[PDB]
């Protein structure tokens, strides 16, 4: 620590000592179902962009590694997580939509845009946490003569809220002659075919959107991913993962009135104390194991190499991974003799340590 | 605003004024010479047992070694100013039996042998009037892990990595140094401060107290009970003055105070995101691959170290002024309490 | 019918998060009630739509079967998919399809196709119950706490916090607000959000006490 | 700027304790002149004679 | 005319307040002092003042330095003659020179300039794209404008505490200096004292 071969006398402040832990215990609903991702993903016909079909999905087990065995697809674009991490963590709900667009306005479908399908159409909120996918559709979704089916809407009075939908198909008023139901001059239908065809540019082909709507886990866990449960276990230092939420800690019995509500608790630095278990209706409370300082109080290498360590504010009863009893820790390696002189290496509160001769061996003294 | 009162001294060039009588009065000074000692465990404090996160803390140098360097030579020099202050004597001088000085009578700043501390009246009402904010100067783990009413401050504070160091001097020694001094300056005068301490009746170390501020010695001789009467009385004023008024320790409170609120928004700062996607480490660990996550966590370290070396720095400033305060309390140790000052208004 | 324009005193505060606080001052952004607003006192014996904007919520102190029904929605009747949420006794019938109504609206003692039909728990049971409706991000949080009132009269003084109980999601388009009682003298109140920034007073129980609004008067924004 | 202010809410309290030193300062420079001139407890008039 | 610099700082959120005390009541502090050392001598300052004609207050200040107050009635003319000389003396050395007042000056300067530094940091660009504010708000999207007001965000942020702390450093300073004027204050202008060069 010191960095250096050779140390004075004194008392220097090293490392600190944790207790490892030993045991891993995983907690999961006892969830049996599962989630239908293949009635979304293989569908004969999608809807189109301006009624886009919204599909709750929860209370199942969700597997998203048999996502690219159904669809042929390049990537799996996520924004809030990493797609590579979604099956040990779980979330509360799984929204899905869907719809078919052409290939410039791709990027539109993202967290912050403006165009044509992001304004009037489909819009992301500001803070999505969730999935995009796209794929080409050449082959299932073109004819010569023109594929009229779906629309889009070209004109509307103001821009969408994120997650909103215009299923209304009245007569565009851009002027001061009233239509009354007249298609003519400044009266516009919102919604124009595509036309797609299959002689078009790379551009231009119709593509497949799938949208993967994720949000954060709250007080339900209903949709959740696969993984083995672990018998739950307390007075002991082990790493805990309650649903994703990963760390280390000692499990106790509460005393803690939760209202039905309540699902976590929260201290003033923002992190997590107190859990509520899935399984089991029950509250338990969160503490890092015996953990603190560790001083060592030596004298210097030209005299000697023995060495008494501090463990600093803890009762040590439980020391492990002679012995005295301070008010500033305890002190392991140094006897306490009733007697009183000049303070060499100071300690704590009024108690000193010395080098002497009446065997050589390290003293404590008031 | 007013500036005071308005007075018009008749000034001749034949008339002078001259006092016929005399009060003795007794005021009262506050010094703050120390403050509360803190370590600071930095790698508990970013990371929180995250191996990851130390691995990426150990790319941004000795940081951690340099503030840990700082916290430890201002508590270092904590002791050294308590121990400049208070230790001035080579012998602890203990008073007589008898408690008789001429009339003045020292019960209420001499120590009492009921208590088990050896601390005075007046010592008792500062040392209860006083709020500490009761930190980790004693152990506090066992409080901690046993989970009785609420979450504590210091509990969090001790979970986050903040440690509370206590002071090599305890209460008892700094009474023991504050009464050998209150007895070696009633028994023996200025004498103790120069060598041996040589003992003299208290009546003639007043005369020659009066004698040096250019009265004659005479006055007090002829007039020693209305003097004796006085005293009491000034020293029996302080009393009442303590015991109701909660207002005139407000710089040890203070002190108390600053070292406080410190550590709350040391800790308090823990909740910020500092530009990433959460303030919890594990989920960013939990929902993010390498290289993203990577980036959050260089993000949440550059944030914490920015807020514990802002903490480091303004820890700094008030040691400089607190040592600032020392030096004065011992100059005023010095030649208040061991000698007597010609100088105005020292 | 006659309509009255009264003052709320200082009432209506509900748990923001869902999470566990205990012995702290937390300070929270979100759509709140306004300290000293302008609630109307609605007086009907035989209703109109109400502009919501951003937050509304509901108090009444009538008992029985009188008070009852909630529905929300842009237009009624036809055209416009809206939400039409009715109340009773044991169910809470969500339907974006639209019943077929009229002008005037009744519930009869003695719809079309719809999308999305859940059913759930129900909604409701000197009594002035407290019920919010307050729509952001397409939640429709519902927020309640029963509120003996002791003496009848108008909002009382008091800051009870109302239990989170309720997470039923519509994202639709909600700008009006009508209501559906039992057609075969109420005395509900109407009130309004607004997003402001508060500072609530906890306990060791988890419940709140206190809460000063940073935008009522110059001390309670030096307390913030 | 709204959108500066809202990502500058995400800092922390970095301002707080900004405020707070200036204060502290702005409070001791008044402290400082207090103590060095305001020493006598009645203004003192010179005589009309020189 | 043309912007200040003082326009531009008031404009980008920099405030000097005034202070509590204005320069007529320290004057008027000053008179009082004056008024009681030429009327009373000592004992103003500790205490009741009384009255002594100012020939017998300077034989006491002659009696503390250690010289027999006979010599100050036999030369009474020599020494108010030199007494006069020596302040006509300061009042044209510092109608002539005002170099004297350097450090007053430092303290003005000081603070006049960290305030222009404080000021002119908002034309960097801190590895952004533009200093200004409004065109990454109007020339980008959210995310890449969100990263380039971050960088500008951890710019001034920089900036601020650099100041604040040099602020903090120099306010130590001062609080020293102002220390021993009140010491100087109480020692020299309310009594006499025999510390040397003091
Ligand atoms: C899609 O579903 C149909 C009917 O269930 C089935 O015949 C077809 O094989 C499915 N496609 C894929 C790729 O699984
Ligand atoms: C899950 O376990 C809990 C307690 O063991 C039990 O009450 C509950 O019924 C279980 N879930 C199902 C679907 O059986
Ligand atoms: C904790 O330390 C105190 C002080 O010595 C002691 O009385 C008590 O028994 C200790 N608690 C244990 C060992 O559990
Ligand atoms: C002394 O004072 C009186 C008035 O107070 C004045 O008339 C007289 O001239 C003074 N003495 C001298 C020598 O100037
Ligand atoms: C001094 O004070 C104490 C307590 O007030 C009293 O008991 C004692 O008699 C006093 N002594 C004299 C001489 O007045
Ligand atoms: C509510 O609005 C009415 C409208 O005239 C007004 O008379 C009344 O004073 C308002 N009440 C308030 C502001 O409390
Ligand atoms: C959707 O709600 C907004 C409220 O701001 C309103 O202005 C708009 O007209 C509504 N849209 C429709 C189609 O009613
Ligand atoms: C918290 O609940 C307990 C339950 O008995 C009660 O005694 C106590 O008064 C409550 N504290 C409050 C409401 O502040």
């Amino acid at each position: 620590t010191l960095k250096s071969f050779t140390v004075e006398k004194g008392i220097y402040q090293t490392s600190n000592f944790r207790v490892q832990p030993t045991e891993s215990i995983v907690r999961f609903p006892n969830i049996t179902n599962l989630c239908p991702f293949h009635e979304v993903f293989n569908a004969t016909t999608f809807a189109s962009v301006y009624a886009w079909n919204r599909k709750r999905i929860s209370n199942c087990v969700a597997d998203y590694s048999v996502i690219y065995n159904f669809a042929p697809f390049f990537a799996f674009k996520c924004y809030g997580v990493s797609p590579t991490k979604l099956n040990d963590l779980c979330f509360t709900n799984v929204y899905a939509d869907s719809f078919v667009i052409r290939g410039n306005e791709v990027s539109q479908i993202a967290p912050g845009q403006t165009g044509n399908i992001a304004d009037y159409n489909y819009k992301l909120p500001d803070d999505f946490t969730g999935c995009v996918i796209a794929w080409n559709s050449n082959k299932l979704d073109s004819k010569p003569s023109g594929n009229y089916n779906y629309l889009y809407r070209l004109l509307r009075k103001s821009k969408l809220k994120p997650f909103e939908r215009d299923i209304s198909t009245e007569i565009y008023q851009a002027g001061n002659k009233p239509c009354n139901g007249v298609a003519g001059p400044n009266c516009y239908s919102p919604l124009q075919s595509y036309g797609f065809r299959p002689t078009y540019g790379v551009g231009h082909q119709p593509y497949r959107v799938v949208v993967l709507s994720f949000e954060l886990l709250h007080a339900p866990a209903t949709v959740c991913g696969p993984k083995k449960s672990t018998n739950l276990v307390k007075n002991k230092c082990v790493n805990f993962n309650f649903n994703g939420l990963t760390g280390t800690g000692v499990l106790t019995e509460s005393n803690k009135k939760f209202l039905p509500f309540q699902q976590f608790g929260r201290d003033i630095a923002d992190t997590t104390d107190a859990v509520r278990d899935p399984q089991t209706l029950e509250i338990l409370d969160i503490t890092p194991c015996s953990f603190g300082g560790v001083s060592v109080i030596t004298p210097g290498t030209n005299t000697s190499n023995q060495v008494a360590v501090l463990y600093q504010g803890v009762n040590c009863t439980e020391v492990p991974v002679n012995v005295f009893q301070t008010r500033a820790g305890c002190l392991i390696g140094a006897e306490y003799v009733n007697n009183s002189y000049e303070c060499d290496i100071p300690i704590g509160a009024g108690i000193c340590a010395s080098y002497q001769t009446q065997s050589q061996s390290i003293i404590a003294y008031t | 605003m007013s500036l005071g009162a308005e007075n018009s001294v008749a000034y001749s060039n034949n008339s002078i004024a001259i006092p016929t009588n005399f009060t003795i009065s007794v005021t009262t000074e506050i010094l703050p010479v120390s403050m509360t000692k803190t370590s600071v465990d930095c790698t508990m404090y970013i990371c929180g047992d995250s191996t990851e996160c130390s691995n990426l803390l150990l790319q941004y140098g000795s940081f951690c070694t340099q503030l840990k360097r700082a916290l430890t030579g201002i508590a270092v020099e904590q002791d050294k100013n308590t121990q400049e202050v208070f230790a001035q004597v080579k012998q602890i001088y203990k008073t007589p039996p008898i408690k008789y000085f001429g009339g003045f009578n020292f019960s209420q700043i001499l120590p009492d042998p009921s208590k088990p501390s050896k601390r005075s009246f007046i010592e008792d009402l500062l040392f209860n009037k006083v709020t500490l904010a009761d930190a980790g100067f004693i152990k506090q783990y066992g409080d901690c892990l046993g989970d009785i009413a609420a979450r504590d401050l210091i509990c969090a504070q001790k979970f986050n990595g903040l440690t509370v160091l206590p002071p090599l001097l305890t209460d008892e020694m700094i009474a023991q140094y504050t009464s050998a001094l209150l007895a070696g300056t009633i028994t023996s005068g200025w004498t103790f401060g120069a060598g041996a301490a040589l003992q003299i009746p208290f009546a003639m170390q007043m005369a020659y107290r009066f004698n040096g501020i250019g009265v004659t010695q005479n006055v007090l001789y002829e007039n020693q009970k209305l003097i004796a009467n006085q005293f009491n009385s000034a020293i029996g004023k302080i009393q009442d003055s303590l015991s109701s008024t909660a207002s005139a320790l407000g710089k040890l409170q203070d002190v108390v105070n600053h070292n406080a609120q410190a550590l709350n928004t040391l800790v308090k700062q823990l909740s910020s995101k500092f530009g990433a996607i959460s303030s919890v480490l594990n989920d960013i660990l939990s929902r993010l691959d390498k290289v993203e996550a990577e980036v959050q966590i260089d993000r949440l370290i550059t944030g914490r170290l920015q807020s514990l070396q802002t903490y480091v720095t303004q820890q700094l400033i008030r040691a400089a002024e607190i040592r600032a305060s020392a030096n004065l309390a011992a100059t005023k140790m010095s030649e208040c309490v061991l000698g007597q000052s010609k100088r105005v208004d020292f | 019918r006659t309509q009255s324009y009264t003052n709320s005193f200082t009432r209506g505060v509900y748990y923001p998060d869902k999470v566990f606080r205990s012995s702290v001052l937390h300070s929270t952004q979100d759509l709140f009630l306004p300290f000293f607003s302008n609630v109307t006192w609605f007086h009907a014996i035989h209703n109109p739509a109400l502009p919501f904007n951003d937050g509304v919520y509901f108090a009444s102190t009538e008992k029985s079967n009188i008070i009852r029904g909630w529905i929300f929605g842009t237009t009624l009747d036809s055209k416009t998919q809206s939400l039409l949420i009715v109340n009773n006794a044991t169910n809470v019938v969500i339907k974006v399809c639209e019943f077929q109504f009229c002008n005037d609206p009744f519930l009869d003692v003695y719809a079309n196709n719809c999308t999305f039909e859940y059913v759930s728990q129900p909604f409701l049971m000197k009594n002035l119950r407290e019920f919010v409706f307050k729509n952001i991000d397409g939640y429709f949080k519902i927020y309640s706490k029963h509120t003996p009132i002791n003496l009848e009269r108008d909002l009382p003084q008091g800051f009870s916090a109302l239990e989170p109980l309720v997470d039923l999601p519509i994202g639709i388009n909600i700008t009006r607000f009508q209501t559906l009682l039992a057609l075969h003298a109420a005395a509900y109140y109407v009130g309004y959000l607004q997003p402001r920034t508060f500072l609530l007073k906890y306990n060791e129980n988890g419940t709140i006490t206190d809460a000063v609004d940073c935008a009522l008067d110059p001390l309670s924004e030096t307390k913030c």
